[PDB]
């Protein structure tokens, strides 16, 4: 595929695991140096293929915290819903399922990104609400479940993505 | 059959909007001819200078010339000859004119012409062996030649297509043919020269290539044997090192 | 813009190493710091009308650019002297300064630029010469350098102090030194009624630490102090040694060898892990990894490990060169039919250290094929194993001109072992089938087949036979070089020789040796030369005659060069179909080839690829003769028994270390040419 | 040969044709993006895809130095995982692929280095974020490369007993045992171990190493 | 047999002058100062040291002469054992 996967130089996985050199009674093995030491570590991790290697979207106060878009400081924050509306549909053919206009409360509807990667349709769900926290009106993005090809992911690669496409297509736009 | 081999050095330099080039090369063509009452074994060893620029705007202007010194070892039966040694010199330079427009993003189209001018001393030598006088010499010869190509080439790239393919064709006409001789017999004596031309050509195989240590090579021949029993010799060869 | 003098790949990595490079702030004091910098590299260059400047160009999104200006002019050296001497003359000195102020017309060897650096090395040579010749009371009073007042004009002068003679009365030894110290006497065992040389003293401590590296001290610790009796006009020397420390090697380890496993090296070294390090056994290492011939380049280090005050580890630093190749081609064409080819020869397979070689090619002309492997390493000492099959069948049956068809093939096992530091014996059998046919009617050949007892008709050009034989062969090669590739010192001897045992059909012996030696001029090693020689003689035995087609053949690339491929030897002559002179030759029993050659580094491209390619000067000459012929036979035609037609030229030659393998380019021209020269100027040999 | 005009469509394109894999003519449009904006907002983002397009063009050692030159940048990042990561997979990419590899040749008694490095980096990313989604495929690859290193060892033991240098083998299989004792190397070279010890007429050790074969029959 | 072997050197050489320089009831730096650091060491249990002697010309019969030394955990030598063959 030549396109999101780590070389073809996976024959590693199949090698055999370590197992302990028992020391009998009348003498003890000399001291390990621990140099070359793993520790116990957790799994339910992708190897192979199956692991992913895309470079994570770096989020653009450009707010980053994974799950939240929380970026902020300006006067007429509320005329922001209606720039929001203005990009659903007339900018790129998007709806808002449920916008308020003075509340600025909006949920997502499934959308449908197909930025080749054999990236198949992508429905992201969010809710769009504007806080003003520790600042004016703020912009605040929290996506929910996602589909892509699959019926259903929960990856944060692929979630990272899903909620940075809105969250750059928010910044570049304003 | 004949093998040519030349080598040389070039400086170059750009310019606004031009690629100035020049340069000095040396050339060494052996060949061996059979017929019917003629083998004949020549070496022309040379040397000469060339210049080529390009542009930005898709037309390259390029031209050679260099001298040699023809020297043919020939056993005839005919006229007395016997195993004669026919040596002179021969200067001769050609200009030439392309331009590779970008027909696509995987090839460039490139129309060019050709015309040269060489000159070389004639071949005079007495035919006394055969009984007779029979004196036969030529004239200075002056030969020109030009031509007309068309050609497609794949500039591909990326160390997996990474050739050099190229498709076509040519025609070359002879500019001048001034290739006059005398010969001499009891009866009398005749006088010859040269005609016109109308040779045809061909393409390149695959001149292909990846990387920094693989070159593969593949040449494409075309033998007319309806117009005057023409032909033409074609190699394939690739080179690798551990 | 404007500097020529300095590529401008220095100056960038002068800008860089300072604090400056692409993509980091600006500092102006930096600025001038690194104007004054390059001002003081071009005064240290000599080029005194020199000033950079630079010019700032601002840029949006609050950028910057630097340009510089370089409006170098010209520079100046235009006077030397010694004054202060009285012993020697000025020219004399200035015959071995590094910096030379004018030279004559007729050569092209030195500039005239100042280099303080320069100045610096030849006045320690100057130093050097007076205090090697016994003027121990010297020193450098005073140097000057001066300027005209035009900034186009330097002198430089000197002024020292003669001081006097003085003799060598005696030396000694003292400190905690090894119990061995008798051979370190007889080392600095000095006769009397000799002058003072420093260098002499100093070659003295090089060679006594290179001593005591070879016991088993590698970190020693030596002085000296010359004291100078001036009443008496002569000198002693108190040496001073330490014992060091017993060093020890605790890991031996390597570090550049993408492909060659471990063992392959490890194979080698005489030195030995675990046990008290010799520096000459180090050296004997890394000359033999110089040997094998599949390093580019190999370079030893030494480093003690922060623990054990007495523990060093060694390693090998190696950067492998890519040898050996396969190829593949086909000929296609009407005139030739269909050709084809292909085989891969290779030094190193995979790196494992075997070596092999496969080759095939066919066409109606010929049909040609072997087969070659070998272990050089067959057990841990290093005895050897090799074999070779081949077949020959190559029916050259066109035009039936000037040849004798043949279908051959063999198959041969050999194994050779090391019996010194630099020789191994080679024995092995063989066994190989020839069968001849159709042949051509000419002289020289029937002569062998008489010897079997048969007796076929002349006139006709038709007409077989076949032979089986069995072969002991032996060989013999010392070797002693520098590296494997156009080596800079040593020399090698090869000798090959074959037999038959009873029980075959042919009966003869053939003897072949080989000798390249290399012998510098310079210490450096770049300036060589060069001396190849071949020699080989081989005839039958018990009242019968060698055959003809194992004979010796002259002429070619790695031959004498310049005549032509396979060329010289006594021409055949044509039975009638009365004797007709041949063109080609047919092979002489005895050869003998010699060449001198002068090895000279090209002057065009750098340094960079400079140990890559070698070019030189050559002059071949060789010569082969068959001792046995039939001068009664054909006397009218020249006799040819007589080694004395000598064949010989001379020219030039070139050797390129190309990615694509190794190539050789030659030209040469013919002096004492014969009948049959088919001369030619330039060959593509790979 | 590059459009001299405002950032978005620069960008813009960029991650597009990177998204199409034209990595040729990717890697000049992102480091002429990078030397002509050092401080964009997202300057980051772009050094990342910088990494993947050198790794993936297999221009591996500059790779390296935008790896490190990142490092310094900021050694303080919410993805500095998937840089580390990188890097170690740069290691050993560097480290071992060649024709062996079509050949299926045996590249443990190789050139380590390489090997060491790679097995150093994945060790101090495993220990430095045990949280991270590249842990477990680097946990595969500290076994893999330790039982490289091991194997490498014991291939130049086993040289060693071939020659009969009974001294040199005992420090070296001391040395893997000590620090490599959980492997199928010293598994076997243990052998080594005893017959060192009973060549060398000091058989006094010789039996107690042989009570260690006693614990792993098997 | 007849094939070129080369010189094998395979431990620590100390001539009996420094074997006459050994006598129990002392430390473990002034041990390794007088014969040098022990190139082996048993990694077992006892912390004890050993010196060996590897000297073969090649086709010639090997030269071995042990040298141990017991210590306890304490920095102290306990016993020594010369062995000549």
């Amino acid at each position: 595929r030549y396109k999101r996967q780590v070389s073809g130089d996976e024959a590693y996985l199949e090698a055999a695991p370590l197992a302990e050199l028992h020391a009998p009674a009348g003498m003890i093995l000399p001291v390990t140096s621990g140099d070359y030491a793993i520790p116990v570590t957790n799994g339910s991790g992708a190897v192979g293929k199956a692991l992913d290697i895309r470079p994570p979207a770096q989020p653009l106060r450009t707010q980053f915290t994974g799950d939240t878009a929380s970026l902020l400081e300006n006067g007429r924050g509320n005329t922001l819903w209606p720039q929001v509306v203005s990009v659903l549909a007339q900018k790129n053919y998007t709806i808002t399922q449920r916008d308020d206009a003075g509340q600025t409360l909006t949920t997502d509807w499934v959308q449908w990104n197909r930025l080749d990667e054999d990236e198949q349709y992508r429905g992201r769900y969010q809710i769009s609400v504007k806080p003003q926290g520790y600042q004016q009106a703020v912009t605040v993005k929290l996506l929910n479940l996602e589909q892509a090809g699959k019926p259903v992911a929960d990856a944060a690669s692929m979630q990272r993505y899903s909620t940075e496409m809105m969250n750059v297509i928010s910044a570049g736009l304003d | 059959n004949y093998t040519h081999v030349q080598v040389g050095v070039d400086k170059k330099h750009e310019l606004d909007g031009l690629d100035l080039f020049t340069g000095f090369t040396v050339t060494h063509t052996d060949s061996s001819a059979s017929a019917d009452v003629f083998s004949g074994k020549t070496k022309s060893v040379g040397a000469g200078l060339y210049a080529s620029a390009m542009f930005d705007s898709g037309a390259y202007i390029d031209l050679i010339g260099k001298y040699v010194h023809h020297d043919n070892e020939y056993t005839a039966t005919f006229a007395g000859l016997g195993t004669r040694d026919y040596s002179t010199h021969s200067w001769y330079a050609g200009a030439e004119a392309g331009y590779r427009y970008h027909v696509t993003e995987d090839a460039w189209i490139e129309p060019q012409a050709e015309l040269v001018y060489g000159s070389v001393s004639g071949k005079q030598f007495a035919w006394k062996d055969q009984g007779m006088h029979l004196s036969m010499k030529d004239k200075d010869y002056n030969p020109l030649i030009g031509r007309t190509g068309v050609d497609v080439g794949k500039s591909f790239s990326g160390k997996d297509w990474k050739v050099t393919a190229r498709a076509g064709l040519g025609y070359q006409f002879d500019l001048l043919a001034n290739g006059e001789t005398v010969l001499r017999d009891a009866s009398g004596e005749k006088r010859i020269k040269g005609e016109k031309d109308s040779r045809m050509l061909m393409s390149v195989g695959l001149n292909a290539e990846i990387r920094d240590n693989v070159r593969f090579g593949l040449e494409f021949e075309k033998s007319a044997f309806g117009k005057y029993n023409v032909d033409n010799a074609v190699n394939a060869n690739f080179r690798y090192c551990f | 813009s404007g500097n020529k003098s300095v590529k401008d790949d220095m100056l960038k990595q002068n800008l860089e190493a300072s604090g400056v490079r692409v993509g980091e702030s600006l500092d102006r004091t930096t600025i001038a710091d690194i104007e004054k910098g390059l001002e003081d590299f071009y005064y240290s260059v000599g080029k005194y009308s020199a000033s950079v400047k630079a010019v700032v160009t601002p840029l949006p999104r609050n950028r910057v650019d630097l340009k510089l200006v370089f409006q170098e002019g010209v520079s100046a050296i235009q006077q030397i002297n010694i004054v202060g001497n009285h012993a020697f003359t000025t020219d004399e000195l200035i015959s071995h300064f590094q910096l030379r102020d004018e030279v004559p017309w007729w050569n092209v060897v030195g500039d005239r630029k100042y280099q303080k650096q320069k100045l610096a090395g030849d006045l320690e040579t100057l130093r050097s010469y007076y205090l090697d010749r016994g003027y121990a009371r010297f020193n450098i009073d005073s140097t000057q350098v001066s300027l005209t007042p035009d900034k186009k004009g330097i002198y430089v002068t000197v002024n020292i102090t003669e001081g006097d003679q003085y003799k060598l009365s005696g030396v000694e030894v003292s400190g905690n030194l090894a119990g061995h110290s008798a051979e370190i006497e007889q080392l600095t065992k000095i006769e009397p009624g000799e002058l003072y040389n420093g260098t002499k003293v100093t070659k003295m401590e090089d060679d006594i630490k290179k001593l005591l590296g070879r016991y088993g001290y590698a970190y020693p610790r030596v002085q000296s102090m010359p004291e100078i009796n001036d009443a008496d006009k002569t000198v002693k020397l108190r040496v001073n040694v330490d014992a060091g420390n017993r060093f020890y090697v605790r890991k031996i380890r390597f570090e550049g060898n993408d492909t060659s496993k471990d063992a392959v090296l490890r194979r080698e070294m005489r030195q030995m892990e675990g046990a008290w390090l010799g520096s000459d056994l180090v050296d004997q290492g890394k000359e033999r990894l110089n040997r094998l011939g599949f390093f580019e380049t190999v370079d030893t280090d030494t480093q003690r490990v922060p623990g054990s005050p007495d523990q060093v580890d060694v390693v090998y630093k190696v950067k492998e060169r890519n040898t050996g190749c396969f190829n593949f081609g086909i000929g296609y064409g009407t005139e030739s039919g269909v050709s084809f080819q292909a085989g891969v020869q290779q030094d190193n397979w995979l790196g494992t250290g075997y070596a092999v070689g496969i080759n095939g090619t066919k066409n109606d002309y010929q049909t040609y094929a072997e087969l070659s492997v070998t272990n050089p390493y067959f057990t841990v000492d290093g005895v050897s194993l090799g074999g070779r099959l081949f077949y020959n069948d190559f029916q050259a049956d066109d035009a039936d001109l000037s040849d004798y068809t043949n279908k051959s093939y063999g198959t041969d096992v050999t194994l050779g072992f090391p019996i010194n530091e630099y020789n191994s014996l080679r024995a092995g059998l063989g066994y190989v089938h020839n069968s001849l046919s159709n042949m051509q009617p000419q002289v020289a050949m029937w002569r062998y087949l008489y010897s079997m007892g048969e007796h076929p008709s002349t006139s006709d050009q038709d007409n077989s036979f076949k032979t089986d034989d069995f072969t002991f062969n032996y060989g013999w090669t010392y070797n002693k070089l520098d590296r494997g590739y156009f080596p800079t010192d040593g020399s090698r001897v090869n000798l090959t020789g074959k037999v038959t045992i009873p029980g075959s059909d042919n009966e003869y012996y053939k003897v072949t040796l080989d000798t390249a030696t290399y012998v510098p001029i310079d210490d450096d090693h770049k300036w060589v030369v060069l001396g190849r020689t071949r020699w080989g003689y081989g005839d039958g035995l018990g009242g019968k005659e060698m055959p003809f087609y194992e004979n010796f053949y002259a002429g070619g690339s790695s031959t004498v060069r310049g005549f032509q491929s396979n060329t010289i030897g006594p021409k055949a002559v044509y039975f009638p179909h009365d004797l007709c002179k041949s063109d080609d030759a047919v092979g002489g029993n005895a050869m003998a080839v010699a060449s001198l050659e002068f090895i000279t580094p090209t002057p065009f491209i750098s340094d960079k690829y400079a140990n890559s390619v070698r070019t030189s000067f050559f002059w071949d000459m060789g010569t082969v003769w068959d001792t046995n012929w039939d001068s009664s036979q054909y006397s009218g035609y020249p006799d040819y028994s007589d080694p004395s037609n000598i064949r010989m030229s001379a020219g030039i030659a070139l050797q390129w270390m190309s990615p694509l393998g190794p190539l050789v380019f030659s030209y040469a021209q013919p002096f004492k040419k014969y009948d049959g020269d088919k001369a030619e100027q330039f060959q593509f040999n790979i | 040969e590059v459009p001299d005009n405002p950032p978005n469509e620069i960008y813009a394109t960029a991650q597009q044709k990177l998204q199409d894999g034209n990595w040729r003519q990717a890697i000049t449009q992102l480091e002429a993006l990078d030397n002509r904006y050092p401080f964009g907002p997202y300057s980051q983002q772009v050094q990342l895809d910088l990494i993947y397009a050198y790794y993936k063009n297999a221009d591996l050692p500059l790779a390296q130095a935008a790896i490190d030159r990142f490092i310094r940048l900021n050694p303080t990042h919410p993805n500095i995982d998937y840089v580390m990561y990188m890097r170690g997979l740069t290691n050993m990419a560097l480290d071992d692929s060649a024709l062996q590899g079509f050949f299926g040749v045996d590249r443990s008694d190789r050139d380590p280095q390489h090997a060491r490095a790679a097995f150093s980096d994945f060790s101090k990313l495993v220990r430095g974020y045990p949280n991270s989604q590249y842990t477990t495929d680097a946990t595969k690859r500290l076994v893999f490369l330790k039982d490289r290193l091991a194997k490498y060892e014991y291939s130049v033991a086993e040289y060693y007993t071939e020659r009969g240098a009974w001294v040199a083998v005992v420090n070296r299989v001391e040395g893997m045992l000590r620090d490599y004792p959980d492997t199928q190397a010293t598994r076997d070279a243990l052998p080594l171990m005893e017959n060192a010890y009973r060549q060398m007429q000091m058989n006094a050790q010789a039996e107690k190493v042989a009570k260690i074969i006693a614990a792993n029959s098997s | 047999r007849v094939v070129y072997r080369p010189d094998i050197n395979q431990g620590n050489y100390l001539t009996a002058n420094d074997v006459s320089k050994i006598r129990v009831g002392m430390t473990q730096q002034q041990v390794a100062y007088a014969l040098g650091t022990p190139l082996m060491s048993d990694p077992f249990g006892t912390n004890t040291w050993f010196y060996v002697f590897r000297q073969q010309p090649g086709h010639e019969g090997v030269t071995q002469q042990t040298l141990t030394l017991t210590f306890n955990s304490s920095g102290v030598l306990t016993n020594i054992d010369n062995k000549p063959a």
